[PDB]
């Protein structure tokens, strides 16, 4: 909500992404793939070379990805909060219907002959 | 034209290895490849898998349906009811239009 | 898996998919109304901020 | 489905971390073990499908297709390892990776519970298939074949994407379980005529439908043997599987929208069976055989009866094992004489006796000899089409006559007669080649003993 | 150019773009464009040859013309509203002029003729800036004025851009011209969805910039600017041919690659507004982009073109180019589809 | 274009065919002039006369296609007594495509134009009947 | 602004010159100050979609002040009627005109 803010303060009333979040694991896997591609384009032993460099690729991807997921989760909470508050404010636009059973509702039968 | 290698000659695996199984040039790898294909393909998947399929527990409950139908036929004929009614759903629960 | 577990797992799956489907329909109708009437948080296009106005007495009176 | 997705992924590290001389041994051994565990999918119920999670489910339609898919990966590896022997080691590993990645997209495609997830995986199979054809095909025409394969599919897939998203907007869900209960009839309108077409044209191109089939003779011929095995056995069945699912939401409009496509199929099969009689290329002949058989699947799906859906499901499985076996049989000849011309090498039964037995068994299953599951499927489709209209027995009957002629013509021309004098490098059949043939035919003939597991959800 | 001078000029290119993006006043927006135009011309002329002179001259004439139209729109807006706030314009003639001016700066069809020529005439490093960073300022302005944009005008520009971008790329053998016509086509998708959901415009812009940067960086690594010189890459850096293949497939919008995500989301937002004909037409027309992307993959990765004897001398030296961020960019260019719901961060 | 387009759709099918041909011919002529203006501007004619010759050749060709279409589709509706059928636009569309092949002297362009002009025109009538939107207004 | 760093940082880079009713040197008012103030306060906070209809009266008055289009239309009529009457001799201006 707050102008030009990545994580408005109201977002702290939401639970943070777990560090075992499957999306965070995928992001970390992307960091690992980036490390391997880095070795490959420089003709270094792909798996073994420069493990410190590979570690930083994983850690930096996870670090940024954690805050993106935190903001992603927040923005969908805001979408739900806005939509339900609007439904409360305009009941006549969202009437609760009378539900009829299939014994009462007429549906045409189309034979497959 | 250009500088290009000529097409290499054809290699018959039987000249070097008369006992070739056709998997690998290396006779030891060639034997192992045949072993895994036959053991895992024929001995495991086809033999055990066929046994598994044969003893599937009532696949799609066709055997329960036959047992259930016998129970219904016995009950309905004893009590004088029709074996099967044209109506699937009780018409007291239906409200026709018009 | 026994039929009961699969059967009741299916009802759990059906409930979530039915709840999501209803929300998707609600979102499309909420978006339609908010855009047409401008009365909601979405499609709130900015107007000039009124804190920019200066209300001090001016060089001349009629303003 | 994670018990199949994860181990299928683990095939990739296995192949890349193997010793340079064990990549085929290791991948083949472990893809067979995955194939074994796929039999656990046959825990099917009479009323309810097997619904694992919000993402994946299995029913009697997807289960046999999944089992066929995971069984084919081991067979594609054995078929490939001879003609890739001279290939660079890292390029060999990449080739195996494409096959593994293709399997991964297939097993998820057949089990995705949401249609848009199905669409993405349905489309993701293009990439590995295209790479396999264009990178590892032998001829100049493989480049053109890839383009036809890519754009014929995409020209139909892109309208499908719009249609699916439109269906989700209006219905609120694309989950297939939800669509079973929230489905509404489709009333006549020009708007719905094109919704119907956009929902069916992508699947018709994949089958392929007669008229839209030109990509297949090119692609199925230019591909390496493994590419042809998967293209014929499985990828063609994405079209049939897709139609079987989406026709749920197209009623009753399918009543009259099916007519142009039933006509293309009924007449198409007679046209594509007749083509096979005058084909000079053995692989091309087999490819045109697939069009003829898949025409029955299209008709069976469109007329939409309990018998035709059982027949369609049986035909898709039976064709997969047969067509794959025939490509492998023709490849074994090609790996000896380096030509696809059918009349080049003749009288081969004299020089390769056992391999001539496989040719016979493959030919008999192709012409639908009872009680093979090829006949079971083809007969069930004919039974239901006769009810749809009695006159269709004339076209089905004629196709059965023509199919026997070209099935035995291929057997007679290549295996019987006199051997070609100047062809003197017909080495005896390898164990690998004999085993590869028997791994198609034996499961195919065993299924006759228990055909209910390949008859689909309406059994 | 002195290294310090080059850095100062690059920071002025960024400052001009940033001024446009933080300004609430039309005059400062116009200043930002002018400052940006000022600092990019020396980057185009940095190699001093007749083709770079022609490229810079054509760029200056087009950009300076568009700035006049932009300033005209601002002054008309001032006359009919008495204020300068960056937002919707208060005069339809002011909206037409500003929209045409921004389309000119973006090189959208039918104002597109300069993009293929200017990109071809400047180095790869300068073309990378021209086709990525330079789209940010005009897009950020459209993002704010779209409520007052004429729907028929913007969708006409979008459709013509997709057609002309797709058709134009079919006839190209030069890599820079291929990227230029690709950029024209991708601009069409960005502005087609603008009237419906500007958030999807930003996603398309961000994903396009990543993929475009990835391609230009790989071309720079091998110092390749033609199709044929790029066809030697398999006989030098095989890994690079695979990265090029994956990115080109991604740029074509094929699942399961990242480049399919913007097309997917743009079709969704358009169908929600009962726009069916246009997204179908756009997706089918985009197959032209895929066609000439595929040709590149054929000559680069999926076949082995003839090489030269002197190439053997290259085997004995390692790649020395910086290739900054390339490992990250290529992964993001190809492997983002499972994270599509992350687009809400752009709301 | 907005006014010339309304005129066409505001006069019912089969009623006042001559008026219909005026509107479609007017549309076709405008399209031909636009094509001429871009062509003459981007491929300079060798002489002023040759520029006029090229313009009159494109504008007439485009007006002829518009004339034959608007007439034939109206005649079909009148004769068939079915003013709401897309098939009339298909016949009109194909006839225009045929005239394009005539003015170009090329049966192949005539055949292809008849198919795609015919289908495109038929799609236009369907969208009019069903309310399909090309430049759909933003609503959500 | 696309990025509202001005609001976050609390620095006024250019919004001091966005409207004619903001603070001016030595409190010199613009000619249409009151009209701009009235329109700006009417539309504040409610958004353009609502403001385009609920503040139409204020915007029309502000537009009339800015360009005076309706005032010159009125003066044109009076001046045309006068020049017509004079030549017909019907009207004589008062001594102070
Ligand atoms: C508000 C009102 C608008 C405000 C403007 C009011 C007017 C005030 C003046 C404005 C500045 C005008 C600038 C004129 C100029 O510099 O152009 C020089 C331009 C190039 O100068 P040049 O190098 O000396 O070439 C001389 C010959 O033309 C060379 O001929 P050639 O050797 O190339 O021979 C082939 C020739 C053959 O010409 C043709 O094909 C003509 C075909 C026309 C179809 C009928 O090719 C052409 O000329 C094609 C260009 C024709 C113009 C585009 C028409 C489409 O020559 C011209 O085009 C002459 C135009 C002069 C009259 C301009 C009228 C302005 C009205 C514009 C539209 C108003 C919109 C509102
Ligand atoms: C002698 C007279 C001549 C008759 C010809 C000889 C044939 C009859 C001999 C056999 C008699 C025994 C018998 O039939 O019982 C078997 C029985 C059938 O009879 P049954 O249904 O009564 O089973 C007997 C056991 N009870 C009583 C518990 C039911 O089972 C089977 O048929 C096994 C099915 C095998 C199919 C599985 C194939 C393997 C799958 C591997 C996966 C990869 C394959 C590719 C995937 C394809 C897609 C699915
Ligand atoms: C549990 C993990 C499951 C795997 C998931 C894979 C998902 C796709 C990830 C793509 C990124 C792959 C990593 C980047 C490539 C680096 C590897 C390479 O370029 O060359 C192979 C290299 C061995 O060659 P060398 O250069 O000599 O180095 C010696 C090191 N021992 O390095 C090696 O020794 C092997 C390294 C792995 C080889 C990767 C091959 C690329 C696969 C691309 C196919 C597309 C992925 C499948 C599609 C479905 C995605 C789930
Ligand atoms: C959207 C969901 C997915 C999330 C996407 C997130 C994308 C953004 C996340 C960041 C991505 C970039 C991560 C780069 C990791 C590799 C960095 C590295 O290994 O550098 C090693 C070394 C330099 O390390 P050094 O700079 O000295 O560390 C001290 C910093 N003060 O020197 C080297 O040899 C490195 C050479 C390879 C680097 C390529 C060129 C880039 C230069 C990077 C400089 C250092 C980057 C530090 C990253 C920190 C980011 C938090
Ligand atoms: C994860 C979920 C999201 C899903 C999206 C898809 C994920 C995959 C995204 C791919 C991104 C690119 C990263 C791929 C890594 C490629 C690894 C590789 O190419 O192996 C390295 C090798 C380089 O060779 P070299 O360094 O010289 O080592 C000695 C061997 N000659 O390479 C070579 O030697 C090859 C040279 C011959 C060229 C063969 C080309 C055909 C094989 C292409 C396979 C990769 C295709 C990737 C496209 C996507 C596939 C779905
Ligand atoms: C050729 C490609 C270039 C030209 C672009 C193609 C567009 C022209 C094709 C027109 C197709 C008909 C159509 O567009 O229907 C529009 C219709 C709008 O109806 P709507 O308002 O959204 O719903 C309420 C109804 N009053 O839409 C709907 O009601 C929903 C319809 C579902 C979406 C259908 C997507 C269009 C399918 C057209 C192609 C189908 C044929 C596929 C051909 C494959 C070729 C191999
Ligand atoms: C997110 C996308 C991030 C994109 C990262 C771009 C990395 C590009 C690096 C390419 C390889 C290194 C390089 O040298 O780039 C070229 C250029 C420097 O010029 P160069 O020719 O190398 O030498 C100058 C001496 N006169 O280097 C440059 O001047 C940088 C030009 C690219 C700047 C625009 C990048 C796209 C927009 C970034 C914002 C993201 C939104
Ligand atoms: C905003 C509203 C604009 C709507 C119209 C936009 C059209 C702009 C087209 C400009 C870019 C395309 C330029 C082009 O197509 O080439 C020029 C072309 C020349 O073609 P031409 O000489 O007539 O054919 C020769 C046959 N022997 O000249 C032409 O004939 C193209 C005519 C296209 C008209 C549409
Ligand atoms: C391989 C391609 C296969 C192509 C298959 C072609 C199938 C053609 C199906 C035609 C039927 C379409 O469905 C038909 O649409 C029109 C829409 O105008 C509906 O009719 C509606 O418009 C027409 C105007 O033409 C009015 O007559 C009618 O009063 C109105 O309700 C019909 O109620 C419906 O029956
Ligand atoms: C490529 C091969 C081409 C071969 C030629 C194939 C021609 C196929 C024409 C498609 C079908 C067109 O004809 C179609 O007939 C069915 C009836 O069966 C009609 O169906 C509709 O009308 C009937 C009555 O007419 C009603 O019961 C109902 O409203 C609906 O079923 C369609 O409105 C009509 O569009
Ligand atoms: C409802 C209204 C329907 C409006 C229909 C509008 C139809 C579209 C007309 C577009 C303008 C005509 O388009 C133009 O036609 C002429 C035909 O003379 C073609 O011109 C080509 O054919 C002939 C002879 O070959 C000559 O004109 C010329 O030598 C050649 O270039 C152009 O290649 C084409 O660009
Ligand atoms: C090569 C293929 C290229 C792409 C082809 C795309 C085909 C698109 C077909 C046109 C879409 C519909 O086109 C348009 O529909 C609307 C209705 O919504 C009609 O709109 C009309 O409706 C009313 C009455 O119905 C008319 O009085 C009025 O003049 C007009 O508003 C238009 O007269 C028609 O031109
Ligand atoms: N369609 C538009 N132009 N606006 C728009 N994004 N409407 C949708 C509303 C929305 C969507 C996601 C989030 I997260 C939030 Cl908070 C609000």
């Amino acid at each position: 909500r707050a102008t030009f803010q990545f994580l408005p303060d109201e977002a702290r009333s939401l639970p943070p992404p777990k560090l075992t979040d499957p999306r965070l694991a995928f992001v970390g896997f992307l960091g690992y793939c980036s490390g391997l591609i880095d070795n490959a384009i420089r003709r270094r032993p792909v798996l073994l070379a420069g493990l410190h460099r590979q570690l930083l690729y994983i850690t930096s991807f996870v670090f940024v990805g954690y805050y993106l997921l935190k903001r992603q989760d927040y923005m969908y909470a805001v979408r739900d909060h806005d939509m339900f508050s609007y439904i409360k404010s305009h009941p006549e636009d969202f009437p609760e219907k009378d539900k009829k059973t299939y014994g009462e509702v007429f549906e045409e039968f189309h034979p497959v002959r | 034209r250009w500088q290009e290698d000529p097409e290499p000659e054809d290699e018959n695996l039987y000249e070097k290895n008369p006992d070739s199984h056709g998997y690998d040039k290396d006779p030891a790898v060639d034997i192992w490849n045949m072993r895994v294909v036959f053991f895992f393909g024929f001995s495991i998947v086809l033999v055990l898998g066929s046994t598994f399929v044969a003893y599937l527990p009532d696949y799609r409950m066709q055997e329960w349906a036959r047992r259930e139908a016998e129970r219904l036929v016995k009950y309905r004929e004893a009590h004088g009811l029709p074996i099967m009614e044209s109506n699937c759903f009780d018409p007291s629960k239906i409200q026709l239009p018009e | 898996d026994g039929p009961e577990k699969n059967y009741e797992r299916t009802m759990a799956i059906l409930q979530i998919e039915a709840e999501k489907a209803e929300l998707r329909l609600k979102e499309l109708e909420v978006r339609r109304l908010m855009r047409a009437r401008g009365d909601g948080p979405w499609f709130h296009y900015p107007t000039i901020d009124k804190e920019l106005i200066d209300h001090s007495p001016k060089a001349t009176p009629d303003n | 489905m994670l018990k199949y997705i994860i181990p299928t992924i683990m095939l990739m590290p296995l192949t890349w971390l193997s010793k340079n001389n064990m990549i085929w041994v290791n991948s083949t051994a472990h893809s067979l073990l995955i194939s074994f565990t796929s039999l656990l999918l046959m825990n099917q119920f009479g009323d309810n499908s097997l619904n694992f999670s919000l993402l994946f489910f299995s029913d009697s339609l997807s289960t046999p297709l999944l089992i066929l898919t995971m069984w084919l990966l081991p067979l594609m590896l054995m078929a490939s390892q001879h003609h890739l022997s001279k290939e660079n080691l890292t390029r060999k590993k990449l080739f195996i990776t494409m096959l593994i990645s293709l399997q991964l997209f297939l097993i998820m495609t057949f089990t995705a519970m949401e249609l848009i997830l199905f669409y993405i995986l349905f489309e993701a199979t293009l990439v590995p298939t295209l790479i396999i054809i264009t990178r590892w095909g032998n001829q100049t025409e493989r480049l053109n074949a890839g383009l036809y394969f890519l754009f014929y599919t995409l020209a139909g897939s892109l309208p499908l994407l719009v249609a699916l998203i439109y269906i989700q907007n209006t219905v609120g869900s694309l989950n297939f379980l939800m669509l079973q209960y929230w489905v509404q009839p489709v009333h006549n309108s020009w708007s719905n005529v094109f919704m119907w077409l956009a929902c069916m044209m992508a699947f018709m191109v994949k089958m392929p439908l007669y008229g839209l089939h030109l990509w297949l003779p090119k692609a199925h011929v230019e591909a390496p043997i493994a590419g042809s095995m998967v293209l014929a056995a499985v990828l063609l069945k994405l079209g049939g599987y897709g139609m079987l699912r989406i026709t749920l939401i197209l009623n009753p409009m399918t009543d009259f929208m099916a007519y142009p496509f039933i006509m293309l199929s009924l007449w198409g099969m007679i046209m594509t069976s007749s083509i096979c009689l005058r084909q000079t290329d053995l692989k091309s002949l087999i490819a045109y055989s697939s069009v003829s058989h898949m025409a029955l699947v299209i008709v069976a799906i469109l007329i939409q009866t309990p018998w035709s859906y059982m027949g369609a499901t049986a035909l898709m499985i039976a064709h997969g094992l047969t067509s794959s076996m025939l490509f492998c049989l023709a490849n074994s000849n090609y790996e000896r004489i380096h030509s696809r011309t059918m009349i080049l090498a003749r009288g081969l039964q004299t020089l390769l006796p056992l391999m001539a037995t496989w040719w016979l068994l493959a030919s008999l299953t192709n012409l639908a000899l009872p009680p093979t599951i090829n006949l079971i499927g083809e007969l069930f489709v004919v039974m239901s089409t006769f009810s749809w209209s009695n006159i269709t027995i004339i076209l089905m009957g004629v196709n059965m006559v023509i199919t026997a002629l070209y099935s035995l013509y291929m057997l007679i021309m290549t295996q019987r007669g006199k051997y070609t004098y100047h062809i003197n490098n017909i080495s005896p059949s390898f164990t690998r080649e004999n085993a590869l043939m028997s791994l198609h035919i034996l499961p195919l003939l065993l299924l006759t003993l228990n055909p209910k597991i390949i008859l689909g959800p309406l059994y | 150019m002195n290294p310090i001078i080059f850095i100062i000029i690059l920071l002025t290119i960024m400052l001009g773009t940033i001024i446009v993006m933080i300004s609430s006043h039309w005059l400062l927006v116009w200043i930002g464009f002018e400052m940006n135009m000022l600092a990019i011309i020396p980057i185009m002329m940095k190699n001093h040859n007749p083709r770079a002179t022609e490229a810079s001259t054509k760029y200056f004439l087009t950009q300076s013309t568009a700035s006049m139209l932009l300033m005209m729109a601002v002054i008309i807006n001032l006359m009919f509203s008495g204020q300068w706030t960056v937002m919707k314009l208060f005069n339809p003639m002011a909206s037409m002029l500003m929209t045409m001016a921004l389309a000119m700066k973006l090189g959208m069809a039918p104002f597109h003729f300069w993009v293929p020529e200017v990109t071809q005439g400047i180095p790869l490093s300068s073309g990378l800036i021209l086709l990525t960073w330079q789209k940010l300022a005009p897009m950020s302005v459209l993002y704010q004025i779209f409520p007052s944009i004429n729907l028929n005008l913007i969708l006409t520009l979008s459709v013509l851009s997709i057609l002309i971008g797709g058709w134009g790329g079919l006839n190209q053998t030069q890599l820079r011209k291929i990227m230029a016509y690709s950029s024209i086509a991708h601009m069409g998708w960005m502005t087609a969805v603008l009237p419906y959901n500007p958030t999807m415009t930003l996603l398309n812009l961000i994903i396009y910039i990543i993929m475009t940067s990835t391609m230009f960086t790989m071309f720079m690594a091998n110092s390749t600017t033609t199709t044929l010189s790029l066809s030697h890459t398999w006989n030098k850096t095989p890994i690079m041919t695979v990265l090029i293949l994956a990115t080109l497939l991604s740029m074509g919008g094929l699942p399961p690659l990242s480049g399919f995500m913007p097309k997917w989301m743009i079709i969704q937002e358009m169908t929600k507004n009962n726009s069916i004909i246009l997204p179908t037409f756009m997706a089918i027309t985009a197959l032209l982009n895929l066609y000439f992307y595929m040709r590149l993959t054929y000559s680069t990765t999926l076949t082995m073109f003839p090489s030269t004897n002197n190439m053997k001398m290259k085997w004995q030296f390692p790649l020395m180019k910086k290739m900054t961020f390339l490992p990250t960019m290529v992964v993001l260019s190809t492997m983002m589809l499972p994270l599509t719901p992350m687009l809400s961060v752009l709301e | 274009a907005k006014t010339v387009l309304r005129q066409y759709w505001d006069i019912p099918e089969g009623t006042e065919c001559h008026r219909k041909t005026y509107a479609t011919t007017s549309i076709g002529g405008a399209a031909g002039l636009v094509v001429s203006a871009y062509s003459v501007a981007l491929k300079t004619p060798t002489s002023f006369l040759e520029g006029v010759a090229r313009t009159g050749r494109y504008t007439f060709t485009a007006a002829a296609i518009g004339a034959i279409f608007g007439l034939t589709s109206c005649i079909s509706a009148q004769v068939r007594e079915k003013p709401d059928d897309p098939l009339n636009y298909l016949i009109g569309g194909c006839a225009g495509g045929l005239i394009l092949g005539a003015r170009t002297r090329s049966y192949g362009i005539g055949a292809a134009a008849c198919a795609y002009m015919g289908l495109t025109a038929a799609l236009v009538k369907m969208g009019q009947l069903e309310g399909w939107q090309v430049f759909a207004e933003p609503k959500v | 602004p696309f990025f509202d760093v001005q609001k976050r940082l609390g620095v006024d880079l250019d919004r001091w010159m966005t409207i004619q009713s903001a603070e001016q040197p030595h409190k010199i008012p613009s000619r249409c100050h009151a009209f701009e103030k009235e329109w700006i306060e009417c539309a504040h906070g409610i958004g353009s979609i609502r403001a385009e209809k609920e503040c139409k009266i204020e915007f029309e008055d502000f537009r009339e002040c800015l360009l005076r289009q309706k005032t010159m239309k009125r003066l044109h009529a009076i001046r045309r009627q006068r020049e017509k009457l004079i030549k017909e001799g019907k009207y004589t201006p008062p001594p102070h005109h």
